[PDB]
């Protein structure tokens, strides 16, 4: 199979600037290269086919170029409705074997905002059920890259947390992030100190929020 | 208008079968090649299947070959995908897409310009289950500046989705409802948080309203300071 590579996978851009998205193929696909735009919860939208031809109804600020293995999508002046994910796709040899790139997401550039960290112990209503969940909230930060480390009695946790991150907020373009440490009831009662440690670009040092089980 | 419309997706037990259908209107369907493209949750697009206009050639991605079967019926303007041996990695939004234009057999590609809205296939051994709603109670561990954070943990429900409001819609400022995560149990779980002024906790009552329309679950959970 032909491997399409879209590097970088994210670009932080502002309205009005010229943005360039890159596409690389593992072998020559000539000009048989298409570009799609996708917004969350919506079907993909054809932007470009045959490497450089604009699809029907596509505004002139989108333009494709390149050949063989190297391809480029240019938005000459970015508009606010252009923030989406962009996929390239080859369709070269006859027995179809169509493949897509993994996507390049355009995100709104803003100033660095440090997260506000909040930790939530399990509720007694949940504790009676036989499962305990600790929630670490990282609120209104930018950029997207943040690390949450869990420590249970000052020992690093592995494989028992799940993370979830909002889209960019429609007002301030920040992100929020939850980390849920999920433990069995017995394991939760066996330890005292529960902590999440947050490292982010807007923090000068790691932020730790902790509690001792049973306040 | 040119139109593609899918349906047929839903909940399937692992190793089960499901048949998706995509009906076309507004164009000459019998002269176009047709594609099936799917998208895993949080992942990128993956091409699955091709069928020529004449039904003469049917081709598949290796991840689905031998398990899936594409077909079409040009009389009813219909495209079909039979999915067998379904696995949890086959859980996706499935789209039908228009392919090459072949008047009189002479094909020209022009791109996948017309797509359907997508039909969702969820492969799980889980059953329909209403959520448990637990409070994320504000405390000194969630009060920092002059701002408290509080929330609701909407845990162990199937299938998607749930809706969460705060104070029956009166509270929208500073509300963040997270995307659902898929737990190892096969059940979904999310959190909804809100930041309020910390000096509001003794006087303002905060209630999260969780609604799960697939089951018959409507919960109002009071979130009180700890």
């Amino acid at each position: 199979e032909i491997v399409m590579t879209q590097s970088p996978a994210t670009l932080s851009v502002s309205p009005g600037e010229r943005v360039t998205l890159s596409c690389r193929a593992s072998q020559s696909v000539r000009s048989r290269l298409a570009w799609f735009q996708q917004k969350p919860g919506q079907a993909p939208r054809l932007l470009i086919y045959d490497a450089s031809i604009r699809a029907t109804g596509i505004p002139a600020r989108f333009s494709g170029s390149g050949s063989g293995t190297e391809f480029t999508l240019i938005i000459s002046s970015l508009q606010s409705e252009d923030f989406a994910v962009y996929y390239c796709q080859q369709y070269d040899n006859w027995p179809p074997a169509y493949t897509f790139g993994q996507g390049t997401k355009l995100e709104i550039k803003r100033t660095v905002a440090a997260p506000s960290v909040f930790i939530f112990p399990p509720s007694d209503e949940q504790l009676k059920s036989g499962t305990a969940s600790v929630v670490c909230l990282l609120n209104n930060f930018y950029p997207r890259e943040a690390k949450v480390q869990w420590k249970v009695d000052n020992a690093l946790q592995s494989g028992n947390s799940q993370e979830s991150v909002t889209e960019q907020d429609s007002k301030d373009s920040t992100y929020s992030l939850s980390s849920t440490l999920t433990l069995s009831k017995a394991d939760y009662e066996k330890h005292k100190v529960y902590a999440c440690e947050v490292t982010h670009q807007g923090l000068s040092s790691p932020v730790t929020k902790s509690f001792n089980r049973g306040e | 208008e040119v139109q593609l419309v899918e349906s047929g997706g839903g909940l399937v037990k692992p190793g089960g079968s499901l048949r998706l259908s995509c009906v076309a209107s507004g164009f000459s369907f019998s002269i176009y090649s047709m594609n099936w493209v799917r998208q895993a949750p949080g992942k990128g697009l993956e091409w699955v299947s091709y069928i020529s206009s004449s039904s003469s050639y049917k081709y598949y991605a290796d991840s689905v070959k031998g398990r899936f079967s594409v077909s079409r019926d040009n009389a009813k303007n219909s495209l079909y995908l039979q999915l067998n041996g379904l696995r949890a990695e086959d859980t996706a939004v499935y789209y039908c897409a228009r392919d090459g234009y072949c008047p009189k057999g002479v094909c020209t590609y022009y791109g996948m310009d017309v797509w359907g809205q997508g039909t969702t296939v969820t492969v799980s051994a889980a059953s329909t289950k209403g959520p448990s709603v637990f409070p994320l109670a504000p405390s000194s561990k969630s009060t920092s500046g002059g701002t408290a954070a509080l929330g609701c943990l909407v845990k162990d429900y199937f299938p998607e989705p749930v809706t969460v409001s705060w104070n029956s819609g009166a509270l929208t400022s500073g509300v963040h409802t997270f995307p659902a995560v898929l737990q190892s149990s096969g059940l979904y779980s999310l959190s909804s948080v809100v930041t309020v002024p910390s000096s509001s906790l003794g006087t303002q009552t905060y209630i999260c309203n969780v609604n799960h329309k697939p089951s018959n679950t409507k919960v109002d959970k009071k979130v009180e300071p700890k």
